[PDB]
């Protein structure tokens, strides 16, 4: 349930989300509903190691 | 539909098929012997004192009368009910050991011998226990149930009766059980809380002792003295078998009761209680939880009587003052004693326990009643107060063993059979009293400067060896069980013994109001009294299978 | 608020009863070893009078405790505190809808130290797609709630504790008995000890399903559900010493952990059918159910600081425990229903299921279940259409069964437990199998082994409850008038009754059993009238009433004799109501020597002491005097809803009412004696304080006396009261303003109203108690008075 | 020959609680995003166990620490955290050129 | 509104992973775009052999 990954590497552009944010911050972000859809999605996999 | 509802199964058990495989056969005789440590409580002890209360040896203690109200309806002898719950209590706890032991029974009958080499040793000790209890029930309530078939079923025991039995051939089926044991145990037991094949001795006379003042009428009056039951108690007390175990009488009095001397030469068999053993609080004794006087906060049950008090008394030569006792109390300066009064009864202004920290009064520190059960504390189970064998759980409680033979008994116990049966081996019965009552005599140590400090004239001195008649040695022996075993909770069954409840009680009723006012009222009916009534519930649910005793109504 | 609240004697009072019961017996009242002294005499017929009377100021020599008149009760309770928050918001589109709530409730009990509180979040949703015939669906909830419970016995306690003992002890300790001072330990420090054995509880409760409708009147839905909760807590042993009550100087802490999961699986397959006249339901499914337990805790001993901060089991220095084991069921189920309805005025119904348990062996694992009814929706027959007056009236008959297997997992099994004897036990009889085999006293691990807790039964199967019912729904007046009846017969057979051993049998000898049957048959009523005024009232009364009989058919020999279910074990319940109970007979009191002499012979009888009747007749008053005193069934319960509307106020009221049921009081044992107790000096009921004397010769309470001679704790009529009862449950008030006025606020709804539940309580005049509904010693039923409010957007 | 069985558990809890304000505005060929705000936290976390020895059966459902005989001991320790702050933020265009 | 399932048997024996899922998210706006009440939660399960 992924939408988008940012991954904020620098020091200048993830100072705001914190002190704690030192060895850099990787914002993650789920999905929503879109205007007017009504989709529906269903996967799967069967693999061998 | 079928997988699904047999996944789930009991967790933490094990289950009656497996119980009997012959890994668990050694776990269910040691839970067999922790029963007679875990299933007494504070008003059921397998010491059988809350009954003993009965006896002219002792009060019931507490706050007053109501504080255990059935006990005191058994200590005056009156308003006793068949529906009562401690009657119901006991006779259920005491067939509860006796499962334990058929359990056991049950899988060792099945064990190989060749496999297995302690097989019948084994299943010796369990007989024994089962012995033990069946015993315990005999003297409590008389018309009892016989349960010795380990094999029965659990329906079978529906159809069990208190009567599919005589009398007599009730008490040769616990003489039975001891008798096997005889047979099998061995001679010494390293781990000693398992019973010596002396213990099993002793216990198989104590049973033809009571066996032998035959109750084969209706009622409960004597119906003559058997001897071939009497040359058995002295078959099983022979000192030789007793020297084949190492037992004896130690040298002073006072270790037979104290921590320190547990599993000496005199303690036949007893209930090993622990400490620091892994339970919760420890094995410790609680079915005595009551019995320690008021300096620990509660409860001050099992306290001696002033007539028991008075018996120590001796008179200028050191011998019991037979017919005077009673008529003046016990006064320090001027009367002599025996100095086991010392080791029974902790008396005010006297030492607790050989403590001369914790001098005893007549206070609310020591005594619970305001003076209605007097002011005496029971020695023999108590402890220092400083001992690390004592510990409060819910009551106060130590480790102190119970020991159940003493090996005074077995000498005493002699001496009994060879009095009554009358055959010249009288004045070898006096010459057993005299061994107990000059080890006695001499059990000066812990209060050896009692004389100094206190005034007290210690003065005993045993019996010549004279040609005693029958009548006046059965009275030195019963002084000398007097003295010996007070408050071990068999004064009363030595009464029934003898067929004299009735008149030693009914007696000691009218002397003792003087000085406990509960006995007011007190009256006990012979050919009733001398037995607990077999419980009102127990019989309901026998299907009329069950017979109460005699003197009790159709209820 | 606490309301009901138990009289019970003050220390002055105390003292004048205990100066009646001495002197009853004719003992020196002034020999009581507490600090009361007596100035008394005899009046001019002889009897005893008390003129003065003095308390010393401390209970003990050495003045550590002194002499109050506390009221146990008021220091027990407090003003209790609700609160209750909720929001809860929905939308609804073509394709879906959506729910979404949270709540928040507190309670503050009116017994100290004894609150509850939860905290609620509930999603559902579902979604139509391709052309709504692919549906899926969800409903969840999510719950967190917490709690520190009352004591078990406190009410007793403080019922016990007498008033003469201070709640502080002059060094600020908690008071407590000294001297001749009762048994009983401080209550309020009861309380206060356990104020930190908060337990935890999380619960997630939901499901997911699907449904498919691959043409029109054919659905197929499967539906999983999930329940899953834990419970942790950590509980305290704090060191106590109330004067005498002490626990030595113990401490410890316990941390429990508990899960409960379980989770159910369906599938449904559904056919619908509409032929011109036929009407007609079929369904058939297949359900799987699972059940897993596990619950664990660590116990340590020996705490250097005495708070929750501290109390960790890591940092005890005494003795460890360690508890727990696991537990499971599953079930599963066949079933089709079929429903059937001809011209909209005659239907039947078809119930069919076969019904597996893990908890049977496979020889007895399923059992098969049907169920049939009928209807006749009479009005739509012709010849009924000459009574304008009745809108419909429809008469149902049914048959059915239904299994039950509600029974221990473990029931099938003989089971050995190893329990070493790691538990606390009371007084002994721990029941372990370890043993000091050696003689050593300790100092180690011991031996040990297993015992027998429950004897196996290979074929236990299902126990059947078979339903017969009767009933008639009606509509008269247009739909003004309207209600049902109902009549039913309903017995269970083969009932699973943990039945006990005889006494050979011994330890564990119990085993699960088919063995009995009991009966229930009874009428059940509704009957409701609504309608308007023509000044502004609108009132709708909706009111019911039932009865019902219970009785045992069969029982195993061993639980008739146990008294299990009934008579006391003395004699057997089959035949009469499930908690049925024997007693004697009591018949007044004896108030003259004369009516001893005259009556049956009767262990401790005397003037003043309750005579017991002489039913066999035998001349002797003994156990075999007893007879059925008490039966737990009403003659007929009720309830009814009044509502009012009258010009934007709305009311409502709701009573309940139960009518014939006897209640066996247990206070009444500590209300009118001074020693049907088990020990000397408690504190006594407040009515005693009228007990029958030759002073007093007008009463119905036994004379005051100092020993129970005449056992009058025995179980007797004299304990059975009239327990019927009439509550206002709630009445509620309420405003909403006029709609033009809070739409403007934007609010299609804004109320705010007022209420007070249990605020009245009518009762017996032989009801000699506070409450009929609970009077003895459970949690008390407050007087709740409320205010709230309701918007809507 | 030594049986034991250990029964852990462990918990952690984190809540967060913040309160963001912003303002947009766009006049002539600049726009600016100003935001403020303050956050919390708080992490409670714990844990404790168990410990049994000497089972007699050896299957993973007869091994719960009841059914055992030996010496017992038991563990436990608890966490804490807390944090509270407050931030800001700006930007600028003015040109569509230099941000 | 997700769910999902997700199993590995590890090569080396006797070691495995399963993953049992769920999300449920929401928003909805009320006046005009001035009030927005919303929500994201989840729900795991693993249980895996070491």
């Amino acid at each position: 349930d992924i939408e988008s990954i940012q991954v904020l590497k620098d020091a200048a552009s993830a100072s705001i989300y914190g002190s704690r944010a030192a060895n850099g911050v990787i914002i993650i972000t789920t999905k929503q509903g879109k205007k007017g859809q009504i989709k529906i999605n269903f996967d799967a996999s069967v693999s061998a190691s | 539909c079928d997988d699904f509802l047999d996944r789930q199964v009991p967790q933490g058990i094990v289950t009656g098929d497996q119980i009997a495989s012959p890994e668990y056969v050694d776990n269910l005789v040691i839970s067999a012997y922790a029963i007679w440590a875990t299933g007494d409580d504070i008003n059921s002890s397998f010491s059988l004192w809350n009954y003993d209360v009965r006896s002219d040896d002792c009060y019931k203690g507490g706050s007053g009368t109501e504080d255990g109200g059935v006990f005191n309806a058994l200590e005056i002898s009156k308003g006793i009910n068949t529906t009562d719950w401690n009657i119901n209590d006991i006779w259920k706890r005491l067939y509860q050991c006796i499962t334990r032991a058929n359990t056991a029974l049950q899988s060792l009958d099945q064990m190989d011998e060749k496999t297995y080499p302690l097989k019948n040793q084994r299943i010796a000790e369990m007989r024994f226990l089962r012995g033990h209890a069946h015993f315990m029930l005999k003297q409590l309530f008389k018309k009892i149930v016989i349960v010795n078939d380990e094999n029965m079923e659990p329906d079978a025991y529906n159809e069990l009766s208190n009567t599919t039995y005589t009398n007599d051939e009730q008490w040769q089926k616990i003489a039975d059980d001891f008798q096997f044991a005889y047979d099998n145990l061995p001679e010494v037991q390293i781990e000693k809380g398992r019973p010596a094949q002396a213990a099993a001795a002793a216990y198989l006379a104590k049973t033809y002792l009571y066996k032998a003042y035959r109750q084969d009428g209706a009622d409960n009056a004597l119906t003559g003295i058997n001897e071939e039951d009497l040359k058995q108690v002295v078959k099983y007390t022979d000192p030789l078998i007793m020297a084949k175990g190492g037992y004896g009488l130690e040298t002073d009095y006072s270790m037979n009761f104290l921590p320190q001397y547990e599993n000496g030469a005199e303690s036949v068999w007893a209930i090993q209680y622990s400490i620091n053993d892994g339970t919760y609080n420890g094995n410790l004794n609680w079915g005595m939880g009551l019995t320690t006087p008021q300096i620990l906060g509660c409860c001050d049950f099992h306290k001696p009587s002033q007539n028991l008090v008075n018996a120590f008394k001796t008179d200028s030569q050191g011998k019991p003052l037979f017919s005077t006792y009673d008529n003046e109390n016990y006064e320090v300066a001027t009367d002599n004693v025996d100095p086991r009064l010392f080791h029974t009864v902790g008396m005010p202004g006297f030492p607790y326990k050989y403590n001369e920290g914790y001098i005893i009064q007549k206070n609310d520190d020591w005594s619970r009643s305001k003076g209605l059960y007097g002011y005496y504390v029971s020695l023999k189970e108590n402890v220092d107060p400083d001992c690390d064998c004592l510990k409060k759980g819910s009551y106060w409680a130590s480790s102190l063993n119970h020991i159940v033979i003493r090996y005074a008994d077995v000498l005493l116990m002699r001496a009994e059979a060879l009095i009554q049966l009358n055959d010249g081996r009288i004045t070898d019965a006096i010459s057993l009293i005299n061994e107990v009552r000059s080890r006695a005599a001499g059990s000066t140590m812990l209060i050896f400067n009692y004389k100094e400090d206190y005034g007290v004239n210690f003065k005993v001195t045993p019996y010549d060896l004279k040609a005693y008649a029958q009548d006046e040695a059965m009275k030195m022996l019963k002084w000398e069980r007097r003295v010996e075993f007070g408050m071990e909770s068999s004064r009363f069954f030595d009464l029934v013994r003898w067929g004299e409840a009735k008149d030693v009680i009914n007696a000691y009723y009218v002397t003792e109001a003087s000085r406990c006012s509960i006995y007011k009222n007190a009256g006990f009916t012979e050919n009733k009294n001398e037995y607990l009534p077999v419980p009102f519930e127990q019989i309901s649910a026998s299907n009329g299978n069950y017979t109460q005793n005699f003197g009790w109504a159709a209820a | 608020m606490y309301q009901s609240k138990m009289n019970v004697l003050n220390t002055e009072q105390y003292g004048r009863a205990m100066w009646q019961a001495y002197v009853n017996d004719g003992e020196n009242p002034n020999g009581n070893a507490l600090g009361y002294a007596y100035n008394w005499g005899y009046n001019a017929d002889g009897n005893p009078v008390l003129y003065g009377m003095t308390l010393s100021k401390y209970l003990d020599s050495k003045n550590t405790m002194p002499v109050a008149d506390t009221d146990w009760f008021d220091e027990i309770t407090r003003t209790g505190v609700i609160q209750q928050y909720n929001l809860s918001v929905s939308n609804g589109s073509e394709k879906g809808s959506s729910f979404f709530s949270l709540g928040y409730y507190k309670n503050l009990g009116v017994i100290k130290d004894t609150d509850f509180d939860r905290f609620s979040a509930r999603m559902n949703s579902d979604y139509k797609l391709i052309d709504d015939i692919l549906t899926i669906g969800q409903h969840f909830t999510l719950n967190r709630t917490s709690e520190v419970q009352a004591p078990g016995g406190i009410i007793e306690t403080a019922l016990d504790i007498p008033s003469a003992i201070p709640v502080y002890a002059s060094d600020g300790s908690w008071g407590g008995p000294v001297g001749g001072w009762p048994d009983r330990r401080n209550p309020r420090a009861v309380l206060e000890y356990n104020k930190d054995n908060r337990y935890t509880y999380w619960r997630m409760f939901g499901d997911a399903y699907v449904n498919l409708t691959p043409f029109k009147g054919f659905n197929l839905r499967s539906t999983f559900g999930l329940d899953y909760a834990n419970k942790q807590a950590r509980y305290f042993t704090y060191p106590y010493q109330e004067g005498t009550q002490t626990n030595n100087g113990k401490s410890a802490v316990e941390a429990k952990q508990e899960h409960w999961t379980k989770w159910m699986w369906n599938a449904i397959a559904t056919y619908q059918l509409e032929v011109g006249k036929h009407r007609g339901d079929v369904m058939i499914g297949m359900e799987l159910n699972r059940e897993d337990d596990s619950h664990f805790s660590g116990y340590k001993e020996d705490f250097s600081i005495l708070t929750p901060d501290y109390m960790w089991p890591d940092a005890g220095s005494g003795t460890a425990q360690a508890y727990g084991a696991g537990e499971g069921y599953s079930l599963v189920s066949f079933f089709g229903k079929m429903n059937y309805s001809y011209a909209d005025r005659y239907l039947l119904s078809l119930t069919l299921r076969r019904d597996g348990s893990s908890r049977f062996g496979k020889n007895h694992r399923y059992a098969t279940f049907p169920s049939v009814s009928l209807g006749w929706r009479i009005t739509q027959e012709n010849f009924m259409k000459e009574l304008t007056w009745l809108d419909d009236l429809k008469l149902r008959a049914s048959w059915g069964q239904t299994g039950n297997q509600e029974i221990s997992n473990l029931a099938r099994y003989t089971i050995y437990a190893p329990n070493y004897g790691t538990t606390d036990s009371f007084g002994g009889q721990s029941y372990g199998t370890a043993y000091d085999i050696t003689g050593s006293n300790g100092g180690g691990v011991l031996p040990s082994g297993f015992k027998r807790n429950q004897i196996g039964n290979d074929n236990i199967k299902w126990e059947t409850t078979t339903q017969t019912n009767v009933g008639i729904d009606f509509s008269l007046f247009k739909q003004s008038l309207y209600g049902s009846l109902e009549y039913y017969y309903k017995k269970a057979t083969d009932i699973l009754t943990e039945m006990a051993g005889v006494g050979v049998l011994g330890e564990g000898g119990s085993r699960w059993i088919n063995s009995g049957a009991m009966k229930n048959q009874g009428f059940e009523f509704n009957l409701g009238y609504r309608n308007k005024t023509a000044f502004g009232l609108t009132y709708d009364l909706n009111g019911n009433i039932s009865t019902y009989r219970n009785e045992i058919l069969e029982l195993p020999e061993t639980v008739a004799a146990n008294g299990k279910f009934g008579g006391n074990g003395v004699k057997s319940v089959v035949g009469h109501t499930y908690g049925a109970q024997v007693g004697y007979i009591a018949d007044g009191i004896f108030k003259s020597q004369d009516e001893v002499d005259n009556h049956a012979t009767q262990e401790g009888a005397a003037v003043g002491r309750i005579r017991y009747r002489d039913i066999d007749h035998n001349g002797v008053i003994d156990e075999r005097d007893q007879n059925w005193i008490y039966d737990p069934t009403p003659s007929f319960s009720y309830g009814l809803n009044i509502y009012l509307e009258y010009k934007n106020f709305d009311l409502t009221m709701f009573w309940q009412g139960v009518q014939g049921v006897d209640i066996i009081s247990d206070v009444k044992k500590k209300s009118d004696f001074w020693s049907a107790s088990n020990v000397g000096f408690l504190n006594k009921g407040t009515r005693l304080l009228n007990a029958w004397s030759p002073t007093n010769p007008n009463s119905d309470i036994p004379a005051l006396t100092r020993s129970d001679t005449n056992n009058e704790q025995r179980v007797s009529t004299y304990f059975v009261e009239n327990g019927s009862f009439l509550k206002l449950r709630n009445i509620q008030l309420g405003y909403t303003v006029p709609a033009v006025i809070s739409k403007k606020m934007r609010m299609d709804r804004l109320r705010f109203y007022c209420s007070a539940q249990n605020l009245l309580t009518i009762k017996s005049k032989n009801f000699t108690g506070e409450d009929p509904e609970n009077p003895n010693f459970s949690y008390p039923i407050p007087v709740n008075i409320t205010f709230g409010l309701n918007i809507g957007f």
